[PDB]
C-alpha cells in the first residue's frame, strides 16, 4: 500500500424515456401558403417539391412547457473498470532517458 | 427544370441472375461515354478501358476516369437500365454499396477510384448481352491518395527485383488490404514515376539548411511522435549538407523556390473527380453528395 | 391590490415587450407518372374507357 | 399611350408566377392541383405553343464585366473583338491606370523568336512602331524573366467586349464571367492560329461534356538574354494529362536550356513555366477561321471564362 | 440567402461596436441552415492551442458567410454560394491594401488575438476570424514565418548559429505590390509544418537516387537525362545499403505521404476574386469560388 489515497471518477449514458407536458394555446401557430416548385423532368415522370414555410409564435411570459425523466431504458456505457492511460494522451512529455 | 437522364436499351432480355447482381448495385457511379440521352451498352461501363484479354492498366483507367461523364445508376430493368447523370454543381443523392466497406459522415470528400482490390468483385458479365459492365469504386480521399502512394511503390521495387506485405498492402486505420497487381501494364505507371524523377532530384537541389539542422536537434535529443522512423543514427548526407553555415536571404529563395515545386506535385498526386457529401445517413447508406470536377 | 390601511403596493406596472416569430422548413417530394397525366388530359374530350 | 406600351412590355418578360396550392381548404386543394396538371400536360406536347411557353422559364447566370482604362499607346485600336485579356500590376501608379497585353501585345514584350510566330511577327510590328512605347512602361523586362517572377504579375480577365479608344486614354470592357454580349451579340474568345496548339487532334477517347484552355508561358534564353514565349492549348483530358502532355511539347526547349545551366547554377533559375485556366469551350463547338488585315484568328462560340491560379510545371 | 444567429441575452455596449466595424467580412461555419448558435461561427472549435492543418482543412469543408447586418438582439449572415457576386469590405485585421482585380484567399489566422478575435462576455464564447489576404502576399507571409519558426528553433538549443541582426531583417519584413509590410511577431500555429517539411527534408535526397537508379532501361523518358545534372555530388554518394529492403520501404510509403498532404494543402482553394476595390471605402465587390 503506497502511503497516498485516490479517487476516481466516471461517466456513464443512458437512455431514457420522457414526458413532456404542454400547456393549453402556449403558442400560436401560423400557415403559409404552400408553393410547389417542379424539378427532375424526367419522359417517364415528373417530382414536385411543396415547401409549407410556417412561423411559430410563443405566447405569455414564462416557460409554458416542462420535460421529465420517466422509466429507463438501456444503460449504453459499460461501468466497467479502465482508466485513460497518459501514455497515450502526451508521448511529447518524457522522460530525459531514453532506454 | 432541366432534363437530365441517361436510358440504356438492352438488345436482348437479361437473365434473372445477372438482373440480382445489377440490382445489387443501385445508386452507384460508373462512367460512361457521350452525354446524351439514349446510350449504347457498350459505352455504359469502364469495361472499354479494363479489358480481360489483356493487361489492365491502373493508371490508364483512372487516367481515363477523369475525362468521362459520371452517372448514377437509378433504375434496373430486364430491357433498359435508366441513369441520371451529373451536372458539375448540382446536389444529387448517392449510396454506399461498395463491398470493402468503409464509412462515411457527412463533410468528407470522396473519389472514384478503378477496381484495385479486386478486378472479379467489380466485373460483373452479361453473357446475355457480350459486355462486361465495371464498376469503378468510390473512397474518401485520405484513402484514396494511399492505394495511389502504395501502387507508385510498387513499380519501384518490382523493377528493382525482377515482399509481397510491404510492396502490395495498404494500411489504413486498423487494417490491411492486398491489391491487385498480379498482371498489370506497368507503361504507364513508370511514366509518372519518371515524372517523380524530374521534380525529386530538383527539391534536393535546394533544400534549406535550417531544416537539416532541425532534425539533428531532435533525431536524437528528444521525442517527437512522427519522427520514430529516424532512430538515433541520422543519416550520412544530411550531416554532409551541414558543413556550412547557415543564411537567411540565401534560405528565402530555397523556401519560395521550394514552394513552387510543391504546388507542382498536385499534377501528379491526382485523384479523379471529388464529391462532397453533406448529408449523410447510416439507417439507409445513402449519402447526398456535391459534384466537382477537377 | 387596492389602497388602505397598512398596505402599501408596488403600484400598477406595464411591460412593453416586443417578440420574433421564428420561422419553420418543411419540405415534401410528390412523384406522378407522365402516362396518367396526360391520358386524364386530352385535347379531344371524348369520355374514356 | 405610350406609357400603356411599356406595361406591355415589363409585363412580358416577368418571371412565371409560383404555383400557390393551399393544403388547408377542401375545394381550393382541389382546384390548385388540377392547374398543376392542366399546365405540364401542355408543356410536353410538341406544338409550337407548348414550345411557347417553355421558354420563360430563364436560370440565367450573369457575365459581370469589368471595365478598365488604358493608355492609348499600349493598346491598339486595331484589336480583334474577342481578344483575350491580361492584367499587368507591378506597382501602385501615381492614377488609376492600368496595362493589359493582348497576347500580340505581349509579343513585343516578349521577344521570342519569330521562326516560332511567323505571322504574329509581322503584325505585332506593324501596329508597334518600335515596341519601346510597351518596354519603356516596364523597368524590369530583365529582371522579372531572369528570377521567373513575371507569370505571378499577370492575372487572366477574360475576351474583349467594348473598346472605346480616344487619343491619350482607351476604354476597355471585358467579360471576367459567361458569354460575354456585345455593347447585341455574344462575343466569343478568338485566338491566333499561331499561338493555339491542339492536343485533342490524333491518328476512341470519351466525348465529353466540355472543354478547356489553358494558358502557357514558359521561361527560355534567346541571344543569351531573358526572354519568354506563351502559348495556348486547349483540351479536356484532366489536369494530370495536360501538364504531363505540355512537357513533351517542350522537350526541345528544355535540353537546349540546361546546356547552359549545366554550367552554373543560380536558385532564381530553377523554375520554367506556369498554366493557367482560362476558360470553357463546350463540346464539339469548331471555332471558324477569319482573317484580318492574312492572320488566321479562330472565334470560339459560347466560350465563358474562369479563373485558375498560375501553377508551376517543369 | 440569409443566416440568423440568436443571441439569447442581449449585447455590451463595448461588444457592440466591436462589431460595428467588422460589419462584412467572411466567416467560417460550421454547417449552412440557419437555426445555428454563438458557439457554430468562427474557428472556436478548433483555434481556441491551435494547429495550422487542421484549420487549413477546414476552410475547404466548410461553407464560408458575410455578415450585412449587426443589430442588438442578434446577428444577421449571408450564405456565401459558389460563383455568387458579393460585396465585400475591407476590415481584417492588420490592414493590408488590397488591390483591385486580384485573388483574394482565405488563410487561417497566424498573428496575434487582439488582431484575430473579438472577446465576447455577453455569452461567453469568442468568436474567431479568419485571414484574408491576396494569394501572392498569403504565401509570401508564409514561406518566412515557416524559416523564422526554424530559427527560432535552432538558436533555442544552439544559440551560437542565429544572428538575431540578419534573423528580424529579412523574416519579419515583407515587400508587395511595391510597399514593405512589418508584420508582428512575439508560433505555434506552424508548429506542425516544421515537423512535416523537417520530416520530408532528408528523405527526398535518400529517395531521387533510389528513384533515378530503379528507372534504368531502354524505354527512358528522354528530359530525366538533363535533370539529372541537377541534383548535387554528394547526394550521389549515397549508400542505399547500409539500409535494408523492409526498411527502405517505409522511407517511400512515409516519404511520399509528405508530398502529398504537404502539397494538397497549399493547393486548396476557398479563394474569391475581387473584381472593382476602392481604397477609401474599402469595399470590394466579387465572386466565390471553391476549390
Amino acid at each position: 500500500h503506497p502511503g497516498f489515497a485516490m479517487t476516481v471518477v466516471r461517466t456513464d449514458e443512458v437512455l431514457a424515456e420522457h414526458i413532456l407536458y404542454c400547456s393549453r394555446a402556449s403558442t400560436s401557430m401560423f400557415v403559409g401558403l404552400p408553393s410547389v416548385v417542379r424539378r427532375e423532368v424526367r419522359s417517364d415522370a415528373v417530382t414536385f417539391e411543396i415547401t409549407h414555410e410556417i412561423a411559430s409564435l410563443h405566447t405569455a411570459l414564462g416557460y409554458s412547457s416542462v420535460i421529465a425523466p420517466a422509466h429507463v431504458a438501456a444503460i449504453t456505457t459499460d461501468m466497467g473498470v479502465h482508466c485513460q492511460d497518459l501514455f497515450m494522451i502526451f508521448p511529447g512529455d518524457a522522460y530525459q532517458d531514453r532506454q | 427544370a432541366l432534363d437530365k437522364s441517361i436510358v440504356v436499351n438492352l438488345t436482348s432480355r437479361l437473365f434473372a441472375d445477372e438482373l440480382a447482381a445489377l440490382q445489387s448495385k443501385i445508386g452507384s457511379v460508373l462512367p460512361l461515354g457521350d452525354c446524351h440521352r439514349l446510350q449504347n451498352i457498350q459505352a455504359l461501363g469502364l469495361g472499354c478501358v479494363c479489358s480481360r484479354e489483356t493487361s489492365p492498366d491502373y493508371i490508364q483507367i483512372m487516367q481515363y476516369l477523369s475525362k468521362c461523364t459520371l452517372a448514377v445508376l437509378e433504375e434496373v430493368r430486364p430491357d433498359s437500365l435508366r441513369l441520371t447523370r451529373m451536372d458539375p454543381s448540382d446536389n444529387l443523392q448517392i449510396k454506399n454499396v461498395y463491398a470493402p466497406f468503409f464509412q462515411w459522415d457527412s463533410n468528407t470528400q470522396l473519389a472514384v477510384l478503378p477496381p484495385l482490390f479486386s478486378r472479379k468483385d467489380s466485373t460483373i458479365v452479361l453473357e446475355s448481352n457480350g459486355f462486361d459492365i465495371v464498376f469503378p469504386m468510390v473512397v474518401p480521399q485520405q484513402l484514396g491518395h494511399a492505394i495511389l502512394q502504395q501502387l507508385l511503390v510498387y513499380h519501384i521495387y518490382s523493377k528493382i527485383s525482377a515482399l509481397d506485405l510491404y510492396t502490395t498492402n495498404v494500411s489504413f486505420m486498423g487494417r490491411t488490404y492486398r491489391l491487385d497487381v498480379d498482371n498489370t501494364d506497368p507503361r504507364t505507371a513508370l511514366r509518372v514515376l519518371d515524372d517523380l524523377s524530374m521534380y525529386l532530384c530538383i527539391l534536393s537541389a535546394l533544400v534549406p539548411r535550417g531544416c537539416l539542422r532541425l532534425l539533428t536537434a531532435l533525431v536524437r535529443h528528444d521525442r517527437h511522435p512522427l519522427t520514430e522512423v529516424f532512430e538515433g543514427v541520422v543519416p550520412d548526407e544530411v550531416t554532409r549538407i551541414d558543413l556550412d553555415q547557415l543564411s537567411v536571404p540565401d534560405d528565402i529563395t530555397r523556401m519560395r523556390v521550394m514552394f513552387s515545386y510543391l504546388q507542382s506535385l498536385s499534377s501528379i498526386f491526382n485523384l479523379g473527380p471529388r464529391l462532397h457529401v453533406y448529408a449523410y445517413s447510416a439507417e439507409t447508406l445513402a449519402a447526398s453528395c456535391w459534384y466537382s470536377p477537377r | 391590490i387596492a389602497h388602505g390601511d397598512g398596505r402599501r403596493p408596488n403600484k400598477q406596472r406595464q411591460y412593453i415587450v416586443m417578440k420574433a416569430c421564428n420561422k419553420h422548413h418543411i419540405g415534401a417530394e410528390i412523384e406522378l407518372a407522365a402516362a396518367d397525366i396526360e391520358l386524364l388530359f386530352a385535347e379531344k374530350e371524348t369520355p374514356l374507357d | 399611350e405610350n406609357a400603356a406600351r411599356l406595361g406591355r412590355q415589363v409585363l412580358g418578360l416577368l418571371p412565371p408566377p409560383t404555383h400557390r396550392v393551399s393544403l388547408t381548404r377542401g375545394p381550393e386543394f382541389a382546384r390548385g392541383v388540377r392547374d398543376l396538371l392542366s399546365k405540364y400536360a401542355a408543356s410536353t406536347r410538341p406544338t409550337v405553343g407548348s414550345l411557347h411557353e417553355a421558354l420563360r422559364q430563364a436560370p440565367f447566370r450573369q457575365p459581370t464585366y469589368g471595365d478598365f482604362l488604358v493608355y492609348s499607346q499600349t493598346f491598339s485600336p486595331q484589336e480583334p473583338l474577342g481578344t483575350f485579356l491580361f492584367s499587368f500590376k507591378q506597382e501602385d501608379n501615381g492614377s488609376s491606370m492600368d496595362m493589359l497585353l493582348t497576347p500580340t501585345s505581349l509579343f513585343m514584350l516578349s521577344g521570342m523568336e519569330a521562326a516560332k510566330a511567323p505571322q504574329t511577327h509581322k503584325v505585332a510590328g506593324v501596329w508597334y512602331g518600335s515596341g519601346s512605347g510597351l518596354a519603356d512602361f516596364i523597368p524590369n523586362l530583365s529582371e522579372l524573366m531572369d528570377t521567373g517572377e513575371f507569370h505571378t504579375l499577370l492575372t487572366p480577365v477574360g475576351p474583349m467586349v467594348q473598346s472605346v479608344h480616344s487619343t491619350f486614354v482607351t476604354k476597355v470592357t471585358s467579360a471576367m464571367k459567361g458569354v460575354g454580349l456585345a455593347r447585341r451579340a455574344h462575343v466569343g474568345l478568338t485566338l491566333p492560329c499561331d499561338m493555339l496548339v491542339d492536343l485533342d487532334e490524333s491518328c476512341r477517347e470519351p466525348a465529353g461534356l466540355n472543354v478547356t484552355i489553358y494558358a502557357s508561358l514558359v521561361y527560355l534564353r534567346v541571344n543569351q538574354r531573358p526572354s519568354m514565349a506563351l502559348t495556348f492549348f486547349q483540351s479536356g483530358k484532366g489536369f494530370a494529362e495536360v501538364v504531363a502532355m505540355i512537357k513533351d511539347h517542350f522537350t526541345d526547349v528544355i535540353r537546349t536550356k540546361y546546356i547552359q545551366l549545366r554550367h552554373e547554377l543560380y536558385i532564381n533559375r530553377l523554375v520554367f513555366g506556369a498554366v493557367c485556366t482560362l476558360g470553357t469551350v463546350p463540346f464539339d463547338s469548331h471555332p471558324v477561321h477569319q482573317s484580318l488585315n492574312s492572320l488566321p484568328v479562330l472565334v470560339f462560340a459560347n466560350f465563358e471564362a474562369a479563373c485558375g491560379p498560375w501553377t508551376v510545371f517543369l
